[PDB]
């Protein structure tokens, strides 16, 4: 399960 | 041109645990 | 990677994760060959039989990674695609001949302890290192076995295999733009790439200048780590002229 990446990466 | 030289290994003259196995296979 | 080991920190600083935006998932592996160019397999983006056809906005490239899932804060860089360039004669219809693609980054990625580009061979690098019995290294976040997922980047060293043994292992039509690698049943040792490893690099360390060169690209195989079966890799030098062309004109 993948951890959320920062929003700026969209 | 700086390629293929890894900061945490070749740049500091350190070897990783299995590179010598590659080297021993290169018998020429 | 099947029957490999946990990589070390910064052991494969060229290692790139092809990541899918929505749903957030691993797409494939890839390699960093300059601060603006990333190499992978064409099938990672285009594979009509499966309805695979990604464009630039479908994905991100993640560099400097080690753990598969975690967001490695202050370590990885996540880059956006400006443009995808797939080999014009890539043969997804029959045998994945010419399984190779280039991807241009929107901005340059900064090098670091964990992020560094690998070299591409020239004719002599190839000729001196693409020899049966010489071992290369394959790395990846793919399946741990043919039929779970690893917590951290995996690595395995595998011997290049003689062309006829490669041909005699499969019904598929093998070309000059591929090679196979893997241990024979009689050698005892094990290891292969597997699904999820696609597009990642096959590298070797030259004993001449002590630099790492990407000789291959994970492209295909029959199962994973199957006795009497070998992994097939894109011959990177054989397609060098095309890599230069694309780099040259874009
Ligand atoms: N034994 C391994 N080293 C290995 C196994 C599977 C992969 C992932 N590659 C794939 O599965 C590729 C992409 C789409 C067609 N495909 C398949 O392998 C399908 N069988 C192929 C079709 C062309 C000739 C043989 C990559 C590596
Ligand atoms: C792949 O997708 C693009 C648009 O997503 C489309 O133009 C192209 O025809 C599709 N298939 C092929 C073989 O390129
Ligand atoms: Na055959
Ligand atoms: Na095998």
């Amino acid at each position: 399960d993948f951890e959320e990446i920062p929003e700026e990466y969209l | 041109a700086d390629c293929g030289l890894r900061p945490l290994f070749e740049k500091k003259s350190l070897e990783d645990k299995t590179e010598r196995e590659l080297l021993e296979s290169y018998i020429d | 990677i099947v029957e490999g080991s946990d990589a070390e920190i910064g052991m494969s600083p060229w290692q790139v994760m092809l990541f899918r935006k929505s749903p957030q998932e691993l797409l494939c592996g890839a390699s960093l060959i300059s601060d603006r160019w990333v190499l992978t397999a064409a099938h990672c983006l285009l594979y009509p039989p499966w309805d695979k056809n990604f464009t630039e906005n479908d994905l991100l490239v993640r560099i400097g990674k080690h753990s598969r899932t975690r967001y490695e804060r202050n370590i990885e860089k996540i880059s956006m695609l400006e443009k995808i360039y797939i080999h014009p004669r890539y043969n997804w219809r029959e045998n994945l001949d010419r399984d190779i693609a280039l991807m241009k980054l929107k901005k340059p990625v900064a090098f670091s302890d964990y992020i560094h580009p690998v070299c591409l061979p020239d004719r002599e690098t190839a000729a001196s290192l693409l020899q049966a019995g010489y071992k290369g290294r394959v790395t990846g976040w793919g399946n741990l076995k043919e039929t779970g997922q690893p917590s951290v980047l995996q690595v395995v060293n595998l011997p290049i295999v003689e062309r006829p043994v490669c041909k005699d292992s499969t019904r598929i039509r093998i070309t000059d733009n591929m090679f196979c690698a893997g241990y024979k049943p009689d050698e005892g040792k094990r290891g292969d790439a597997c699904e999820g490893d696609s597009g990642g690099p096959f590298v070797m360390k030259s004993p001449f200048n002590n630099r790492w060169y990407q000789m291959g690209i994970v492209s295909w195989g029959e199962g994973c780590d199957r006795d009497g079966k070998y992994g097939f890799y894109t011959h990177v030098f054989r397609l060098k002229k095309w890599i230069q062309k694309v780099i040259d004109q874009f």
